[PDB]
């Protein structure tokens, strides 16, 4: 599942990432990202992805679980983000941006 | 950038109201308030203008008055102070289509269109560039463009896919003064209508340049005779001199 | 190093005869025709150079450097373009 | 010439009298030449000129 | 005793005005002063004006300027004249400036109001960049936001000083308020400055374009030099009404009449047309810390100038190759200029490094050299 | 004017917090707001404290955000643009009983209850005017008194006639911390929280003040000896006087 | 009317010594209880009257016009304060 | 005595190095001291008096 936290105007997604979903992010290679990041880069913890749920392209919002690389699809102008949320197909230039969070508790975090 | 990346520039079309003497045409500006009140504004607000603003413009203040009073208006709270609504006045600002961004994205497939009110000014190109733009749009995307879902092609816009399909096409308004509305027509009007919107100040400020132009040119002129004038014991000045 | 009037600062000054007429005297637009002409060609032939040089130096660069920059950017610039990225 | 001279140049308060007065005629003449000249050259077009249709 | 010289408070402005000797041969480009004397009064009377219809909220900002131009009579006028104005304002400083540095007028004994002059110009620069945040649209904010995080490069305390100068995480409203006071007040911190250098210049005079003393002929401020003005105080506002009312927006940027939103960035953030050659410098230099020490070396390096022109000779009327050194120089930060507004793309990227060596090298080697052999060419060849 | 007509002076109570050196009870603090919560909070709102404001001065993090949590503020639209609440946080606004004015107003009988969270300031007496207040409702009108409909007589009050009734009875609160909660008690409780209310600095502002009032007492001393060193030259000097 | 140091603008001095010591050299707290105590009596007691005599009588005139306001807004001076008006 | 003023006063330098210095400690100081102050005179009227009932 993915939540959506408003945190300074802009929106947060959190999404609880299954063991499959991981590992589907692991896969593709660095090299071939116009943003190029790995997972371990992006998240602090594996089963947290934290990011500003802001399309890097114009600043519409993505509607999650849609794409075609099943992660996040922004309507807006087709631009595809994956399970890292990095940017895989469309017009946006980078990867969600990730905010400076923290886990206070393993049951919250701080962002 | 690429081409694509930055969009076709458009033409430099001969508005009315180019030339440094040249009013708008109220008579487009008119027929172009009603394209947009008959196909813009089911998506797009005109949120900086008031009734008032149309009158001695496009429309007499009978009947703006007569376009506010159909609406209903928040009003003061009553005595329990329970909400209520009014009919408009010609103070009240046009009402727009969506309550919120987040009604109007949900009516647009995610996007949010921008309120007309400024749009004149806030895109290079102006008027010439809102009547590229809605006569723009190709029967068919040029071959190898892929379009994401729910955009369309029109190659005035940056990056080419735009989330705003074609809606002028010939005779969606009847205009009331008989003119034939072609898409070229409304297109035409609606962008005067749009770029008198963004600066309605437009016909004063150049008859007061007019004026300003006039006078300051004849003071110039006349500086530059008293300048030669007062100077010219020091221009002309001669000396004859003796070494000691 | 500046005085004020009379006592400014100059070296003294001995022999020299001045002469003027008043502005009510003078035709203030006496030969301004022969001037605007004749006297301005002198001036700006005079300068030209120190203009044409740099602007036409530095509009040359400017040119090929837009020219290029927008071929790069055609597709039968992708090659050269990806080289100098 | 003279005469002119003496009346409205010689005394400063004369002068600036004249000019201040010269001052509001102008202002005032050419408010209306310019009203009637930009009327012309936008005929047809201004609200004025469409208004008597409604 | 005449009054103007008896009576302490008129005999100020009676040696500054009126009875200032003056060169008797001051060309036009000595009128640029005076623009600028007339550029800071507009902008203070438009400044207070739009100040009393401007709300400093960022809630209402960007609306309380529509209401100005909208609503308020003659709200057009002020609003533009007072855009307008901050371009013609920097017209007349470059031109200025130009003057000061063909003509030598930062040779001794001038080096004073030089050097306070430098600083008269950065002042301008953090005037005209505040007031430019005011209007709170998408350049104002994307503004703010990318020249305050040139302070993050300042070693160890950058972060911290950033936050502290926005009131907060980002530009918002505390930045707003902020910038509306620092921008009231910054123009009469520059107008004290600007009477500084004034004060400064009264000891020695203004120089002259022949470079030589003056002190042989004299001609009074008033009337030569007042009745001169006026033929360039009317040529300016003859360019002032064609922007102000027939093209009010030619030289500003569209993206100012979108509101701001932290979300959508705009296409591209380039800054208003007269800090342009200062941010191409700082693009050239490939480090964050090293970009911003130039451009502000780019700035500061004009006050060595009165060390690095070894001439005997004040100015370049006499000098053909230090004319043709300035004819590049000038050409050289306009070309700077121009590729500030460009796309970070070849082949410009290395063609901006190229002028940012030239800018520098002109006050680090080539002036230095220039007037040395310069020196030597005037006392051989006069032998 | 009669003193009918200015009201009763209230007497000077001798609170905690008078004296320079004194801060607030901060037992009577959290005490008052338990007052404010179970009679006040019903007619009267406190719109400029935030639940934050309560914390490390009257209540835990914990306490606080348990009061927040309790109650539903509107939030930001949902993706449809629907309204939706949400439970509060430490940021929010303690809310007031009524949406309105209107609605204040029709609930007491046309008065307005006013806002509390700076009445201590905006009244000639402050906390000892609240306490009088509270405290100071005969239980019979003074003979001859009229008093308007749905007006109470208190003398405290200007005019004598107000529209708020007796409130505070013996026992009306059951105070956490076992004080006995007779009216005088309550009242002397609400009126130090809502003067801390007021002046939410007045703590940390006397401290600051002790700190300045002893640094520049010294360099008051200090500055007449070094004046005085510096001027003994002038004061000391003798003349002769030889006339010529 | 004032010059400068070197030409202030007094008339001519001569015949006059001064003498002082250094900062260093004086006591600067010398006699300080004696002035304290006998000088500011004196310079106290010799301007007593000029400010005693206004500020007693307009505190007279303040005393008595404030209580006959307060009577006259009293029962007792209801028709005292009837004329008054 | 002597020691003193040449070390400390002598040199202005090092006059004001020992003033700032000296301004360093005694805010350090002043601040603790009045802190300490300032809980005895309001003792048990606090926050941090009250605060472990909670
Ligand atoms: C901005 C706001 C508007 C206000 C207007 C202020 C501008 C006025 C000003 O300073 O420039 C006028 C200014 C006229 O000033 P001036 O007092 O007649 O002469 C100043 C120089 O000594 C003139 O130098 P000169 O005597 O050697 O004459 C040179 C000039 C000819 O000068 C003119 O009279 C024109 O012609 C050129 O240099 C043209 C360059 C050739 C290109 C082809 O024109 C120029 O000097 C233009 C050359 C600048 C490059
Ligand atoms: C564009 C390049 C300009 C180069 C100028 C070279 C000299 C020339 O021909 O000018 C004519 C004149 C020449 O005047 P002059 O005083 O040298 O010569 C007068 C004629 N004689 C020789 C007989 C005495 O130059 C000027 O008036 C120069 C003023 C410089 C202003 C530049 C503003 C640029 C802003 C950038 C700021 C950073
Ligand atoms: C502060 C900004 C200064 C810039 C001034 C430029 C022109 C602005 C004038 C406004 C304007 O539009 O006036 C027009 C005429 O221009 C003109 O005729 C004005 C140009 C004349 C040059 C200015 C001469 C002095 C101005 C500054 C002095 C102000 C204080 C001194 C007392 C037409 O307007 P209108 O004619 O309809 O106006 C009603 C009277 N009929
Ligand atoms: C802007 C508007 C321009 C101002 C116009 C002034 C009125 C002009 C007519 C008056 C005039 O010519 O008489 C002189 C007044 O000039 C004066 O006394 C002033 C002379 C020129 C005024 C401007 C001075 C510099 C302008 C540049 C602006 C400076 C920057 C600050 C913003 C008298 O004088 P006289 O000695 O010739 O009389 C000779 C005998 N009485
Ligand atoms: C039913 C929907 C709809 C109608 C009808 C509509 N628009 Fe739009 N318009 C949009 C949407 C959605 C966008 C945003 C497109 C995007 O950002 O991809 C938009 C964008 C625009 C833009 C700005 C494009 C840009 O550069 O950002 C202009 C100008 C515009 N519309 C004008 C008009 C005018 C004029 C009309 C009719 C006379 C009109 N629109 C009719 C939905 C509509
Ligand atoms: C059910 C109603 C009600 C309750 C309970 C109530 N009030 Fe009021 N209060 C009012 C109304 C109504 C007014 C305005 C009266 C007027 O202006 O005539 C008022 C006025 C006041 C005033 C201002 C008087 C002035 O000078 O304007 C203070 C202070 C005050 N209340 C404090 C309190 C405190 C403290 C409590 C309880 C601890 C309290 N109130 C309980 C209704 C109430
Ligand atoms: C050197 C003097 C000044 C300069 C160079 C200057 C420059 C600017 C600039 C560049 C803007 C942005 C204009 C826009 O695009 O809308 C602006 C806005 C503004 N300035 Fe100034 N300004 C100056 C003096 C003043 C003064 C003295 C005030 C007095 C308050 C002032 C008040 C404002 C206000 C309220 C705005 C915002 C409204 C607006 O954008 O028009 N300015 N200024
Ligand atoms: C508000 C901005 C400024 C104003 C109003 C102003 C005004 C003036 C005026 C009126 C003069 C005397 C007349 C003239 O020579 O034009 C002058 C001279 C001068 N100014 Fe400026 N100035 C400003 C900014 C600057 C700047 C930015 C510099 C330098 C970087 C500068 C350096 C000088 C110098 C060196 C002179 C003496 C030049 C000479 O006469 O030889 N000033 N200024
Ligand atoms: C520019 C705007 C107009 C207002 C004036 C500007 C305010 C700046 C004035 C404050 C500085 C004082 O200015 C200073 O005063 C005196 C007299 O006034 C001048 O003194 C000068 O003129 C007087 C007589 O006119 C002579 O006695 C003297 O020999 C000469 O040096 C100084 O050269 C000037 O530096
Ligand atoms: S806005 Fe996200 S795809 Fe264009």
């Amino acid at each position: 599942k993915n939540v959506i936290i408003k945190w300074r105007g802009k929106p947060i997604f959190i999404r609880h990432r299954t063991s499959e979903e991981i590992e589907e992010a692991n896969e593709v290679n660095v090299a071939t990202l116009r943003d190029p990041q790995t997972d371990d880069e992006r998240v602090q913890k594996p089963e947290w992805l934290v990011m500003i749920g802001v399309c890097t392209h114009l600043g519409c919002v993505p509607i999650g679980e849609a794409g075609d690389f099943g992660g996040w699809f922004c309507p807006c102008h087709g631009s595809h983000y994956d399970i890292s949320g990095r940017i895989r197909r469309g017009p946006a230039p980078l990867n969600l941006e990730i905010p400076e969070y923290d886990f206070a508790d393993a049951e919250t975090l701080v962002i | 950038m690429t081409a694509a990346e930055h969009g076709l520039h458009p033409a430099e079309y001969p508005w009315p109201q180019n030339g440094m003497l040249s009013t708008f045409d109220h008579a487009s500006l008119r027929r172009g308030y009603q394209v947009y009140k008959e196909v813009c504004a089911a998506c797009h607000s005109l949120d900086r203008i008031a009734w008032r603003n149309l009158v001695g413009v496009t429309h007499t203040t009978d009947e703006a008055k007569a376009f506010a009073e159909e609406l209903e208006y928040d009003d003061e709270p009553d005595d329990e102070g329970n909400p209520r609504k009014r009919p408009g006045k010609l103070a009240d600002y046009i009402p727009g289509p969506y309550p919120n961004e987040q009604a109007a994205r949900a009516a647009n497939q995610g996007a949010l269109p921008p309120d007309l009110s400024l749009i004149a000014k806030a895109r290079h190109g102006g008027a010439d560039y809102i009547f590229a733009l809605l006569t723009g749009y190709p029967d068919e995307p040029p071959a190898g463009v892929v379009l994401a879902p729910g955009m369309n092609y029109n190659p005035y816009f940056p990056g080419g896919g735009i989330g705003m399909a074609r809606t002028l096409f010939d005779g969606v308004v009847e205009y009331e003064d008989g003119t034939p509305a072609t898409t070229s027509q409304m297109a035409k009007d609606v962008a005067a209508f749009l770029t008198w919107a963004a600066e309605p100040e437009h016909d004063e400020r150049k008859k007061l340049g007019l004026k300003a132009i006039i006078v300051i040119s004849a003071m110039l002129g006349l500086s530059v005779y008293i300048k030669k004038f007062k100077w010219s014991p020091i221009k002309n000045r001669k000396f004859i001199y003796n070494p000691p | 190093y500046m005085g004020w009037w009379g006592h400014m600062g100059s070296p003294p000054q001995k022999g020299i005869a001045g002469y003027t007429i008043s502005p009510f005297a003078a035709r203030p637009f006496a030969g301004v025709v022969h001037a605007a002409i004749f006297n301005t060609f002198r001036r700006t032939k005079n300068q030209a150079l120190f203009v044409i040089l740099p602007v036409s130096f530095f509009y040359y660069v400017w040119t090929q450097a837009s020219e290029k920059n927008e071929w790069l950017y055609t597709k039968a610039g992708r090659h050269e373009l990806a080289k100098a990225l | 010439a003279t005469t002119f001279y003496n009346v409205f140049v010689k005394r400063n308060s004369a002068f600036v009298a004249t000019i201040l007065a010269s001052a509001f005629v102008f202002d005032m003449t050419f408010e209306t030449a310019i009203d009637n000249f930009w009327d012309r050259i936008n005929a047809g077009k201004q609200w004025k000129d469409i208004r008597h249709k409604y | 005793m005449a009054l103007r010289k008896k009576n302490s408070l008129l005999n100020m402005a009676n040696s500054y005005v009126l009875d200032s000797p003056q060169p008797s041969n001051l060309n036009y480009f000595w009128n640029f002063g005076s623009l600028l004397a007339l550029c800071l009064v507009i902008q203070l009377a438009t400044g207070i004006t739009l100040a009393m219809h401007y709300t400093s909220h960022a809630s209402l900002a960007f609306d309380s300027v529509e209401h100005i131009m909208r609503d308020v009579n003659f709200g057009w006028f002020i609003r533009y004249a007072h855009a307008n104005t901050a371009s013609f304002f920097f017209i007349c400083i470059y031109a200025h400036m130009g003057r000061n540095i063909y003509y030598g007028s930062y040779k001794t004994p001038r080096v004073l109001p030089w050097s306070i002059g430098v600083i008269i110009f950065l002042l301008l620069i953090i005037t005209a960049f505040m007031g430019y945040v005011l209007v709170f649209g998408q350049m104002s904010l994307w503004g703010a936001t990318v020249i305050c995080n040139l302070v993050s490069a300042i070693p160890w305390l950058g972060e911290d000083i950033v936050h502290f100068l926005w009131g907060g995480f980002s530009v918002g409203n505390p930045t707003l308020q902020r910038f509306f006071a620092l921008h009231y007040l910054m123009p009469f911190v520059l107008a004290v400055f600007a009477l500084l250098h004034l004060i400064a210049l009264h000891t020695a005079g203004s120089s002259n374009p022949l470079g030589i003393t003056s002190n042989v002929d004299k001609l009074s401020m008033h009337p030569y030099y007042s009745f001169k003005d006026l033929i360039t105080v009317f040529a300016f506002l003859l360019m002032f009404t064609l922007f102000v009312f027939f093209s009010p927006d030619k030289l500003g940027h569209p993206d100012n009449y979108i509101p701001a939103n932290p979300m959508v960035t705009p296409a591209s953030i380039v800054p208003e047309w007269y800090l342009l050659p200062f941010y191409a410098i700082l693009r050239a230099i490939p480090d964050k810390l090293g970009g911003v020490i130039a451009m502000v070396a780019a700035i500061l390096i004009l006050l060595i100038l009165p060390i690095v022109d070894r001439s005997i000779i004040r100015g370049n009327a006499f000098k053909p190759i230090s004319k043709l050194l300035f004819g590049f120089f000038i050409c050289n930060f306009l070309l700077l200029g121009v590729l500030g507004q460009v796309h970070i793309e070849p082949p410009f990227i290395v063609l901006g490094q190229i002028c940012t060596i030239f800018y520098f090298s002109y006050f680090l080697i080539l002036l230095p050299m220039v007037s040395t052999i310069e020196n030597i060419f005037f006392y051989i060849g006069s032998l």
